[PDB]
């Protein structure tokens, strides 16, 4: 799982090396950022029901021909796993926060999925529509701090370049 | 591998929940120790040449047959391989102690041990002892009461870190 | 790998014999359904993409613990290497199919694939299943009977080439 | 055991794709090529056993010298031998025109041939005179058709190549 | 690998003691037939040909199976294979006569050999009779009583060392 | 275990040879030097407990610091195995004198050796002087032959050099 510590770890192994001055200094980093993004994890995991809805509202707005036949959304129990992908994607997010980096996400969402999305027809661009929508509707100080924000922010533009 | 809040995420994600208030609280707790954990890391680093050859050394003088004909830390090249094995074996346990994660410990270091040492014809028993004594010896230098050096640090309560250092000893004594 | 034809020579030489009337006879049946044989592969792998994420959808809207946390297909990853494995199987299965004989199904997919699979955790029950739904598809694209795509060919009987893709899918539920 | 089929199905998979045009292609054409070898083939079965008696014959006609003690064929078990071998030969060659390619003499005759006849010294202009004459000695269409014959003879060559 | 030397030596060792006067006389004695020695191995190395392929079509003509369709020297490929390791055999056989040691042998070309065989399909029987007819084959060039060549050498007993040649090709056949 | 014999016999293993030529030849000369390194070995091994009293008695004389507190043979115990130490060594020698080759020291005691003595604090000066000493005590003939010594030097002078 990709964090400043894995990092800093994996590479000491490497070069067979006990931690040093720089492995030390790389977690006090960790430790110096954990508020702002613990803090957004946090908002996300309380309230993450009303984030997911408003997600697929957005992607099923801005793409209405998926409910046709043949589409992706042709069918309730399809809408309702489209709104449950987001929702993966979103808990994957408060992982990538509580952890510090974006293992989680390139472990358990990234890897693999566009191969999955080609076979199932499942376009980028709704997965993109959603996580834009998420990403414009954020309201700081409203939702969460600025840092807080700019960690969240940066998560998701991270998953949407993944799908870039 | 894993650290601390990666394990957190991988237990969560065993139930595909989101982090709960509590794991929260917990990670909080590790990060308000973040200061400690690094002096610790510190203290065994600054002195891992000491305890590693102080914990062969012991290892050989409680049981001399090691360094007998036919012992296996007869020739130097064998008591070479057992120094760099203990040397390798803190290693991981300082990242252990770093990452606040015995994965990485267990996976890069303590599988396929037990079996390969089978294979070469080390002994068990004089591997765990001397695990033993470099923990008894890191344990000392986390607490701040080795005999012969001290390292300053601000006063206050390690024993959470010590007692994390002794679990992974105790680790890679019950992998083999 | 062997064909029908290195086949028949492997059985010949089993006896230290030319090839026999008998055997030319049946080859030169071979030969005569060769045009079938080549629309049948055609069909199958015409519509691959089709029969792979049909059958592992199946597969896994019989069995949702798959896509549960903890189900092999949990995770994009998981899911990604499943419609993977399912594509390899067709194709060889697509060659068997050409060649007329199942050996290199056998030894260049099959052999070792049950051990494999147990040192992974993938479910052997879950892959039978979609090698399974594979199996009606690959046989109706053969037939030409999928509902939703036809292929035109000249009228006539594939019932026994259709009945080779059956017995190759079978090795390969066999295997596992 | 090589052959148009095994060619090109490993040639696919080496790049991991399913058969396409090419490959349907090229089983085409062992079809349509089918009739000429599997013909070669049933007249060689047929026959076999003069054709190799003829062979044989010829081999140690041309080397008189081969029944000095000594020589590979000093003892009437050592010819019988020799003549085994030939029928060996013919019989691969059967092989070969029924699968349509070289497989069955390259891995069963010629793959260590080198190694065996020079450690039990087996003069290989010996091998090539037997089968000079069964290529000189087929006649057209007495024996078989023309592409028949391409066929037989085009194997037989590949022989006398390989030994050279 | 050792040679006679580093096996006193080896040994020695194992009691932590100088090479004792007992085994300084054994290898002065091993000087002593070096020449003797050098014209054994010349005698076997300068025959090998001649061993090895007597030993195998031996191994043959006494066992016809070998040759027939299914039997393990059928084809040229197989039986090219089998004249391949019976020289391989002959030619560790001759580094042991040469160094006055088995370890090459033992550690360079059994070690593994009998696993081997059984995946492959090998006969051991027919092996060990292989063997077996190099080793009277081998002692005969060293006592310089092949019926068919002669090596000129100055006279005297070279019985120590075609029983060593002996001891080798059984220890050959013990391991299959 | 590096010796005449070894090295021919690898060097040929490697190729797939059989012995030749150059192999017998090599051995020919392990039996001329023989004689000479075997009295070396003889002589030594018939006096090593002078041998290395001397020698570790010259090692404290040059370096009295070794037994001031916290150095190398601050105690009995620690000065007993320096004595023992010198032991080992002197007795590789032995094993290299009668194998002709420096397997014996190379495989027993100089592998690892800096390793060792670094993670113990064991000064190469003091071995080095140790055998400086006992190859400058050497007298010829008084303890062995001339070639016997230059052996025995040789030994000596590579196990300084591999502490340099
Ligand atoms: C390294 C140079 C050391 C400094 C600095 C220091 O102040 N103490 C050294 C490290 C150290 N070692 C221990 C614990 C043990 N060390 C042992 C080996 C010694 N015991 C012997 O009999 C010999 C004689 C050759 C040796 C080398 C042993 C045994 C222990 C006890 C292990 C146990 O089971 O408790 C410690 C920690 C506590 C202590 O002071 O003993 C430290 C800091
Ligand atoms: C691919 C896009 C297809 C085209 C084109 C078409 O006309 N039919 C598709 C391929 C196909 N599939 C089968 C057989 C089965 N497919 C199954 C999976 C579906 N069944 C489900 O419940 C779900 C819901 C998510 C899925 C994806 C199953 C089950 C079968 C039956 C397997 C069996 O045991 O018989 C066929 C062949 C016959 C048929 O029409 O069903 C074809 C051509
Ligand atoms: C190599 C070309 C030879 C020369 C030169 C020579 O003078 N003798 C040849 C080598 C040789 N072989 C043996 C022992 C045996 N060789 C055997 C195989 C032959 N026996 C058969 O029935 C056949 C017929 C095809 C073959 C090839 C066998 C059996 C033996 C006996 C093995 C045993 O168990 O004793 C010898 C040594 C003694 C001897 O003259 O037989 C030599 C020098
Ligand atoms: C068979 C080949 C072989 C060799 C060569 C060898 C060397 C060797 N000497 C050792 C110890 C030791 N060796 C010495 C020797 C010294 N004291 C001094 O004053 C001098 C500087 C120095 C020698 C010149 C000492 C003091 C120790 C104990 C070090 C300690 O425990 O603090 C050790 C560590 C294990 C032990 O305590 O016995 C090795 C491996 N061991 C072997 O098996
Ligand atoms: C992933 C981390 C890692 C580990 C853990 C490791 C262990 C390890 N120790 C080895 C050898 C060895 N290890 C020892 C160690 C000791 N002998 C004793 O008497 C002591 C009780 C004991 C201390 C554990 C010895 C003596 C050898 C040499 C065996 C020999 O030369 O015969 C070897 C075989 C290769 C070699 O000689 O270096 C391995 C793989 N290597 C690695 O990369
Ligand atoms: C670059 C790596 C790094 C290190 C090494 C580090 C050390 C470090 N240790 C601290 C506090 C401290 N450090 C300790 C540690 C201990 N006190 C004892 O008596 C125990 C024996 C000992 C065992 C580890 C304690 C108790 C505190 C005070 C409580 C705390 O701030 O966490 C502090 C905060 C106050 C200060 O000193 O300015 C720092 C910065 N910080 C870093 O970023
Ligand atoms: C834990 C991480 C994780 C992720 C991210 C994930 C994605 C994912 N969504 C799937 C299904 C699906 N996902 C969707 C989603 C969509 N419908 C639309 O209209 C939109 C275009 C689109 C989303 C924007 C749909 C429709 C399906 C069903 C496709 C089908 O069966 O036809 C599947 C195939 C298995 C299944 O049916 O559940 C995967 C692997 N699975 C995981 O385990
Ligand atoms: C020679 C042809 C060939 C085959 C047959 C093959 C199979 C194969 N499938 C694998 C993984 C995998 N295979 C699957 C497949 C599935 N999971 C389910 O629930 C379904 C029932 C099942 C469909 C069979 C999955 C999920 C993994 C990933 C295992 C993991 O990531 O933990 C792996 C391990 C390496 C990897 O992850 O890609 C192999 C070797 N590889 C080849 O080269
Ligand atoms: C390049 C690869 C290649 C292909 C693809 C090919 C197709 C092909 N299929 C043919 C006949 C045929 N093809 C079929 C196949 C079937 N009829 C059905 O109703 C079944 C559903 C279907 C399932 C496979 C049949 C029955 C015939 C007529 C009998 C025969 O000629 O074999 C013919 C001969 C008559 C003609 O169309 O000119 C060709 C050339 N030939 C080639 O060389
Ligand atoms: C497997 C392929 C095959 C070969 C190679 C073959 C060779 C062959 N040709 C023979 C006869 C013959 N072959 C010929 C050749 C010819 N006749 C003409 O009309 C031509 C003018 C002339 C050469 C161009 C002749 C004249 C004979 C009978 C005379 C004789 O025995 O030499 C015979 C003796 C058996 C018999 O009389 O039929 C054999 C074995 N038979 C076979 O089945
Ligand atoms: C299935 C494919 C196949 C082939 C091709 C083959 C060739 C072959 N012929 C052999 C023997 C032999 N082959 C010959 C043949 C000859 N005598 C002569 O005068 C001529 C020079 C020469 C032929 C032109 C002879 C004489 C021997 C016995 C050699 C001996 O034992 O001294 C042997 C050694 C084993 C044995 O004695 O049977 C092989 C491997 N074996 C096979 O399994
Ligand atoms: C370290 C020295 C060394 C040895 C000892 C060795 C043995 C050896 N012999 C082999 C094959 C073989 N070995 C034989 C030998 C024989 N068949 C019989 O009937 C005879 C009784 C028997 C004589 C022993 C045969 C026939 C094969 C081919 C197996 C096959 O092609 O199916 C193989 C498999 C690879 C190959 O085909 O070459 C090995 C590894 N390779 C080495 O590098
Ligand atoms: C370059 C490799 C090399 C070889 C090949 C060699 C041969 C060699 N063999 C010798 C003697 C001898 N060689 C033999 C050997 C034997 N006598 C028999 O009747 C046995 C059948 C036979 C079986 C091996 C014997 C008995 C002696 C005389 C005793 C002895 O000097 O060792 C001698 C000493 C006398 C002389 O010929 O000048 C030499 C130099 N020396 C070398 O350096
Ligand atoms: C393993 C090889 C080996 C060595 C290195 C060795 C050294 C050695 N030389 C000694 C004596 C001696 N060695 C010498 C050296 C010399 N005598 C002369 O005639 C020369 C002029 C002069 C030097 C060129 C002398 C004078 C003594 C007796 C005085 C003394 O103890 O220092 C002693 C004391 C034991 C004894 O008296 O014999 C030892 C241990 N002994 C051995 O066996």
């Amino acid at each position: 799982m990709k964090s400043v510590i894995t990092t800093t770890i994996s590479a000491a192994d490497a070069a067979g090396r006990f931690p040093s001055s720089s492995d030390l200094e790389s977690v006090q980093g960790n430790i110096q950022r954990a508020a702002s993004r613990l803090e957004a994890a946090e908002k996300l995991a309380g309230n993450h029901e009303a984030v997911v809805k408003e997600a697929g509202d957005a992607c099923f707005a801005k793409y209405s021909y998926l409910k046709n036949p043949g589409e992706a959304g042709d069918s309730q129990e399809k809408i309702n796993k489209c709104y449950r992908d987001i929702d993966h994607y979103m808990r994957l997010i408060n992982y990538s926060l509580v952890v510090g980096g974006t293992g989680p996400l390139d472990e358990w969402c990234i890897a693999g999925a566009r191969e999955v999305y080609r076979t199932l027809n499942l376009p980028s661009s709704s997965y993109v529509a959603a996580f834009v929508f998420t990403r414009d509707r954020l309201c700081v100080p409203r939702d969460m701090s600025a840092q807080a924000g700019v960690e969240y922010g940066a998560a998701l533009d991270y998953v949407i370049n993944s799908l870039c | 591998m894993l650290d601390a809040f990666s394990r957190v995420v991988v237990n969560s994600d065993s139930k595909a929940a989101y982090v709960g208030g509590s794991d929260l609280q917990a990670l909080k707790t590790f990060i308000a120790d973040g200061n400690k954990r690094l002096d610790a890391v510190n203290s065994i680093v600054s002195n891992a040449s000491c305890i590693v050859s102080d914990a062969v050394s012991g290892m050989i003088c409680e049981n001399p047959g090691l360094i007998a004909p036919g012992g296996n830390c007869y020739t130097n090249r064998r008591m070479a391989a057992c120094l760099r094995d203990g040397e390798i074996i803190l290693r991981y346990t300082s990242y252990a102690l770093l990452a606040g994660d015995s994965s990485v410990l267990e996976d890069r270091c303590l599988n396929g041990l037990k079996e390969t040492y089978i294979a070469l014809g080390v002994p068990t028993n004089s591997s765990v002892r001397a695990v033993s004594i470099m923990k008894s010896a890191a344990v000392a230098f986390i607490s701040n009461t080795a005999s012969q050096r001290k390292m300053a640090t601000t006063d206050g309560d390690c024993s959470a870190l010590s007692s994390e250092v002794a679990s992974y000893c105790d680790k890679v004594a019950a992998a083999i």
